[PDB]
């Protein structure tokens, strides 16, 4: 799939995800906060289309994600990220796409998620994410 | 919060 | 070292 | 003067400054790296005329400030910004203004300058630095 | 708030 | 169960744990690394008994761990983890205890896992990790 | 890339 | 002189120095605070006697350093610290040692003095300081 590196900004504003009830999660873009204004991130777009888009508006600064978790799984014969939910500190914002395959979670006690990376072909391949106090 | 905090050294001047 | 901040990175989850 | 805050950013491309011998420092500006990509701050200008431009190219990233040096003193009333001096790996830029005052200096062993805040009217108030790993 | 040094914390996995 | 916080270290030179092959993890403790001394952390122990000890002696400074993963699980009305593997640079370490219930997995691409908080009722009951640059 | 965590230091301020 | 290097450590609970009037600062130790508990840092000691001890007890963790300044000048042909004061959010204890020579400050907007370096002969002839959030 096509890499990409939004690298690291100030904080989390909202996020434009995509995905097919029968496949994984395709597009994906950030509206990252830089100190104190908007920062519009790459789209980073599926190989195809046939996505159903989800918007996560958050209420910045006093609202920021807790936990991400989410399934990987294989769609196609590739180990693709089939789900996401976003946790914050006052809503649950998902699951985003198919709930199989095998979990995984980053419950945050301390820090904040200030950037993504990852792949993404025809579905989201993989990503990390970037921690700051 | 949902700000990023960083070291800050200073100020120097006024 | 070099000009480029660091940052504590966590992943990655998928392929 | 007018307060400024340039906040933090992944590092430093170039500085802009500008100076006049018979007070102290007018110009303030700074191009920093943002994940790779070279970001324009804003312009910290003086309210008056009269300076030496100066335009201080960093070779980044191998190139970074390893210490920001400089004196403060009274011009005209107001305790502002006398002189700069920045030392990289590579060379010594400055000093840019007359080195009478006190002196400050900030050595850097481990980390860098991401970042700078402060203050401009007829010349530089004060400033402060973000720094990070 | 205090002069206690920070760190970034993941976590917890299992119960709570 | 008993609450624990070993806080922040400046490296891991070795975890010492136990685990039954038939429930969950027991005892835990970390040997740190301290400003490039060990620094011998509290013992957090079981409850129980019956446990099969393990030393997992990290080569530090040149190995490091780059995952920890497990599985959380139900062990007598209670959720535990159940199992723990250890993924540096050189080696694997595990799994130790039962591979059954809720997988985890905390891979590191950037950063330090410098200490450890959790809790042990007649098991670990939870875990977090301090991460650092 | 090593097993021991950094800390930013500033300084020295005496004999260089 | 020699060389010492404490490490970074979790804050400070205490400074321990001792100065002379006409020379410069000799002794220095800190009373580190290592995740909630005291840590006797070691005593790095002047090579030559006769100075005045001084103990800089602080209220941990409400009460922090803010700021530290002093001079750097010349005895007997080498330049060393001659003179430091530390300012917390609730005193300023200095100066200590001889105000005369190049003065330094480190003001602290955000972050902390986590651990000491530098290098002792018959005087303090530099010194650092970690800083962390
Ligand atoms: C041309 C291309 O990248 N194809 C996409 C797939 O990419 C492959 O994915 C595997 C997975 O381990 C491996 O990384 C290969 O090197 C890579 O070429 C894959 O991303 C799929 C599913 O999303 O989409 C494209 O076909
Ligand atoms: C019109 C204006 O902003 N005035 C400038 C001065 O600003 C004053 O500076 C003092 C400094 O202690 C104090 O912060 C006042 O609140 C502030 O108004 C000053 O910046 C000078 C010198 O640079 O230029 C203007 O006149
Ligand atoms: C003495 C003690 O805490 N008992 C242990 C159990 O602890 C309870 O666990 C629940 C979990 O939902 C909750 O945290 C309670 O506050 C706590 O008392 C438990 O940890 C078990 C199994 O690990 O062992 C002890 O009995
Ligand atoms: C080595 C020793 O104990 N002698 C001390 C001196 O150290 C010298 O300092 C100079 C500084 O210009 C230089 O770094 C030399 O390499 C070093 O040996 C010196 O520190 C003085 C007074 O501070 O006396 C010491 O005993």
């Amino acid at each position: 799939g096509k890499a990409f590196d939004d690298g690291a900004f100030t904080g989390i504003r909202e996020i434009n995800l995509s995905y097919n009830k029968e496949t994984a999660i395709g597009d994906f873009q950030v509206v990252y906060d830089l100190n104190g204004s908007p920062y519009v991130g790459e789209n980073h777009k599926s190989f195809i289309t046939g996505f159903t888009p989800v918007k996560i508006s958050l209420d910045f600064p006093s609202e920021y994600i807790m936990e991400v978790s989410g399934y990987t799984g294989k769609v196609s014969g590739y180990v693709v990220v089939r789900s996401l939910t976003f946790k914050t500190n006052k809503k649950t914002y998902g699951p985003y796409g198919v709930t199989s395959g095998t979990p995984f979670s980053l419950p945050i006690e301390n820090g904040l998620i200030v950037g993504f990376k990852g792949s993404i072909g025809y579905w989201l391949d993989y990503f990390s994410m970037y921690l700051s106090l | 919060s949902g700000i990023s905090q960083t070291v800050i050294v200073g100020p120097w001047g006024a």
